[PDB]
């Protein structure tokens, strides 16, 4: 923070893109009520797994959006989730790197 | 004798008024800075998520 | 992810503060405070919260050759 | 207002270097009785070979050649 040049703000920018990653409607997921631990103290069955997966609870696949983007558990729908007007093949909603 | 070896404060009096114009260019930057940051946590919060940007941003 | 903008609006607040009065010399000691946080912070964004999900993936995982198994439905049909 | 878990807020004026230190140091009456220019042109004036030796005082801070040459009376 004290000596920057273009090298350093460009080695930030990657940092931060690196760390941290026309419509883009961000689907805002709320806390679903079917849980396990402070949702409803139950074990995972089927109800659960069908709620996250088909309606849009992101418990364990994820809370589908409009526009057809299908998040599920390991859909690598492509999506326009991010900030910006590249609709790629995004990841998958647990994303586990 | 450090006064008396042919000086003056004129050179201090120049890097005093040095200090204070990258002081005020300092705050300056530093204010631009803030209200880019409230104008991003602004947008985000009219984005994903206002409750907890708002809260952070009002009151913090 | 609130917490870190909080963080990032205090540390501006600060240098602004320091810019306009910098007489303030137990600034850096909240630095050291800065370290129980960072406790937390060993924790933070990058690349340890996705394996407790890998949990349930586990399960989905098992699913996967139940996929594979659908394949080998084909055998039946054949 | 502050709600549980807010930081302490710092002094009102403590300390500071970043007032106008230029007037609290009474520079203007040297700058009024110099007239940068105002330090440069006091460099080697006072106010508005014997020579060589006076203008080495303000400068840092043979002999019967000099002599010959010093032919005055009283005017």
């Amino acid at each position: 923070l004290s000596r920057n040049e273009i090298i350093q703000s460009y080695l930030s920018r990657q940092s931060s893109l690196l760390s941290s990653s026309a419509r883009q409607p961000h689907v805002l997921l709320p806390l679903p009520t079917p849980t396990d631990l402070p949702g409803l103290t139950r074990e995972v069955t089927q109800d659960d797994l069908d709620r996250i997966q088909a309606q849009q609870w992101p418990g364990v696949n994820g809370c589908e959006d409009t526009q057809g983007n299908w998040y599920d558990w390991t859909q690598c729908i492509s999506l326009d989730p991010h900030g910006d007007d590249g609709r790629l093949n995004i990841l998958p909603y647990v994303c586990l790197d | 004798e450090y006064i008396d070896q042919g000086r003056n404060p004129q050179l201090y009096t120049k890097e005093c008024l040095e200090r204070a114009l990258a002081k005020n260019e300092q705050v300056k930057g530093k204010i631009d800075t803030m209200k880019k940051f409230k104008s991003l946590l602004i947008q985000e919060l009219s984005k994903v998520f206002p409750e907890d940007m708002a809260k952070y941003r009002s009151i913090r | 992810r609130k917490l870190n903008m909080s963080i990032l609006i205090n540390f501006l607040d600060l240098l602004d503060i320091l810019i306009r009065s910098p007489g303030s010399i137990k600034r850096e000691e909240k630095l050291e405070d800065l370290k129980l946080l960072f406790v937390h912070v060993h924790h933070l964004i990058n690349e340890y919260r996705p394996h407790q999900a890998r949990e349930t993936l586990r399960v989905m995982m098992e699913v996967q050759k139940r996929q594979r198994l659908e394949t080998a439905e084909r055998f039946q049909k054949h | 207002g502050p709600f549980y878990l807010m930081r302490e807020l710092p002094g009102s004026t403590e300390l500071t270097g970043s007032t106008n230190l230029i007037t609290h140091y009474n520079l203007e009456q040297a700058y009024n009785k110099f007239c940068d220019l105002p330090g440069m042109i006091d460099l080697p004036g006072s106010h508005d070979l014997r020579s060589l030796i006076e203008k080495p005082p303000i400068l840092g801070g043979g002999t019967m050649l000099s002599g010959f040459r010093l032919h005055t009376g009283p005017l």
